[PDB]
């Protein structure tokens, strides 16, 4: 739906990483390049942004009320 | 909905007593100390620290449930020296080890910060 | 039948993690205390959450559970108050919590992100940890999300956003002279980071005296607190429990 | 006393069948001063034997070289002289059984007396009257050194 705060396994903090995540992808970086880029060492953090879906946005198509 | 409140695992409420002691009569002695609300934090310690006590004969704990927040810890000790007395001797040990590793602990940043 | 002389080598110390190895001292020991650095340092984190106005796709509680897990900064702040159900107080008050605001309206054809930048605290010393930001939210147009929070003391054991810690490693005996591990086959097996052996070796060899010690500590902290502060407040936290638990000792034998 | 049997022996097989067991050893060992076949298992782990090693045997109803009985009960805090100073390796077991090339009509001459430490099995073969201090169900200690 939208990015987690924590990862669930350590708790690390990973929600204000989506958005720098997704721009070091526009700059061509391989995603484990972005991922260590934002520092992200026990696989339980990589699985977080790995394979996160950002449903908000589509859902951001629809009015509000 | 059965879900306790996630306090009731180290809020003792009213009526209840932390910890009580009962006189074990299958060997002499030797003592149960039933501590509610507690869980492995202060069982493993507590049992550690008594296995170096020489006149400790027995040391162990357990949790009866994990679901509920009770250590059993049975204490058998040589007979001249009461398992109480072994258990508040564990406890002062384990107090001042714990003084002397913040101590040191704070020596250790002050050294690494300064270089 | 007394303490150990526990020693301490910081080999690593920065504002998102301490390294460091403790000799000297039993393995329940040093297992307490990796406990108690996850389930026993009290921090600051929201507990308490009106929604005064949503109109974000997200309904109430998602708004509110990802406000809980928004870390804040509580270093020293944290010792000076109280719990909320020990303070005295009628429900809440300056010396057990500590109260945020977040008004945010997307009235713009952009879409706008609620981060972390726009909760905004009563109190100086206790701000989001990131104030790139922590994303609550993501507005449209003519979406509002207007709320109050309160931020109370809290540890990790009642739940886990009052944790500080952001993965505890920990080891000792790194090449298993004790084997209290044992490889069916060691030649398979990476050595630990605090290896002491050379490539042709796989395992020391056994030690049937050995007794664990040299624990090696890495605690990496999620930002709410320094992780020398996590270490220090946990010691005195577990050193408290124990002399309650002598005070309540002396009270039933007496 | 108190000394059921005691010999010195010298190890002939450390594991004829291959090891089963990563810790445990089932030593084949032979005695000089006497015919007595041992078959015992070591744990190893703690207490390395190699092949050839000599080593004095003793298998003991006590501990306390007085004749006093041990209780059956681990005693750490036990302050009397004890026969386990003098020796490195002391299990603790139970005779089960006594086999015999007996006869309906004869005595045995050769006896077999097994013991388990534990679970840690042990048979030793020989004449009858080096054995007669053994009994079925009857604790034992087993003491034992290697000697140069
Ligand atoms: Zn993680
Ligand atoms: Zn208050």
């Amino acid at each position: 739906m939208i990015i987690p705060v924590r990862c669930f396994t350590c708790g690390k903090i990973v929600g204000n990483k989506w958005e720098a995540y997704l721009g070091l992808l526009q700059a061509e970086y391989t995603e484990g390049d972005a991922l260590d880029a934002l520092g992200l060492k026990r696989y339980c953090c990589r699985r977080m942004l790995l394979a996160h879906v950002d449903l908000i946005e589509k859902l951001l198509n629809y009015a509000p009320l | 909905m059965n879900a306790p409140p996630a306090f009731e695992s180290f809020l003792l409420f009213e009526g209840e007593k932390k910890i009580t002691i009962n006189k074990d009569t299958k060997v002499p002695n030797a003592c149960l100390f039933t501590i509610n609300k507690e869980d492995h934090t202060l069982g493993n310690i507590i049992k550690s620290q008594l296995l170096k006590d020489p006149q400790v004969l027995f040391a162990g704990y357990k949790v009866p449930h994990p679901l509920e927040h009770k250590i059993i810890i049975r204490v058998q000790t040589t007979p001249d020296y009461s398992p109480q007395e072994a258990f508040t001797n564990a406890i002062t040990d384990l107090i001042s080890e714990l003084s002397l590793l913040e101590e040191r602990f704070r020596v250790a940043i002050k050294d690494k910060q300064e270089g | 039948p007394y303490a150990n002389q526990p020693t301490v080598r910081i080999t690593e110390l920065t504002d998102e993690n301490v390294k460091f190895i403790i000799e000297n001292t039993d393995l329940a020991v040093a297992n307490s205390i990796r406990r108690v650095f996850i389930a026993e340092v009290p921090i600051i984190a929201i507990d308490w959450v009106q929604i005064d106005a949503n109109s974000s796709v997200l309904h109430d509680e998602f708004i509110a559970h990802r406000l809980g897990l928004i870390p804040l900064t509580s270093d020293d702040i944290v010792d000076k108050l109280q719990y909320s159900r020990d303070c005295t107080c009628e429900e809440f008050c300056p010396e057990c919590s500590v109260e945020f605001t977040l008004d945010v309206r997307c009235n713009e054809d952009q879409t706008r992100h609620v981060t972390s930048r726009d909760l905004i605290s009563n109190s100086p010393r206790v701000i989001p940890v990131t104030s790139d930001d922590i994303l609550i939210v993501k507005l449209r147009k003519g979406q509002e999300l207007r709320l109050r929070a309160y931020a109370k003391k809290g540890f990790g054991k009642e739940h886990a956003k009052w944790n500080p810690t952001a993965g505890v490693a920990f080891e000792y005996d790194p090449d298993n002279a004790l084997r209290h591990t044992v490889y069916p086959k060691p030649e398979e097996w990476p050595k630990s980071e605090y290896s002491e052996l050379d490539e042709d070796e796989s395992q020391a060899p056994y030690d049937p005296n050995g007794k664990p010690e040299r624990f090696y500590y890495n605690v990496e902290s999620c930002g709410s607190l320094r992780p020398e502060t996590i270490v220090l407040s946990a010691l005195s936290g577990l050193k408290k429990k124990l002399s309650d638990l002598q005070t309540q000792l002396s009270h039933e034998i007496q | 006393a108190g000394i059921l049997f005691e010999d010195i022996f010298d190890v002939k097989d450390i594991d004829p069948e291959g090891k089963k067991f990563d810790r445990v050893s089932r030593l084949h060992c032979e005695s000089e001063s006497f015919k007595m076949d041992l078959i015992l298992d070591v744990n190893i782990q703690i207490y390395p034997v190699d092949l050839g090693d000599k080593f004095r045997l003793v298998i003991a109803s006590t501990l306390y070289e007085d004749g006093t009985l041990d209780d059956g009960e681990y005693n750490p805090t036990d302050d009397r002289p004890s026969r386990a100073d003098q020796f490195e390796y002391v299990m603790y077991g139970k005779v089960y059984r006594i086999e015999g090339d007996e006869t309906s009509t004869e005595a045995a001459t050769r006896l077999s007396a097994y013991v388990s430490y534990g679970g840690l099995l042990m048979r030793l073969q020989g004449d009858a009257n080096n054995l007669h201090g053994f009994e079925v169900d009857s604790r034992v200690y087993l003491l034992m050194k290697k000697l140069a």
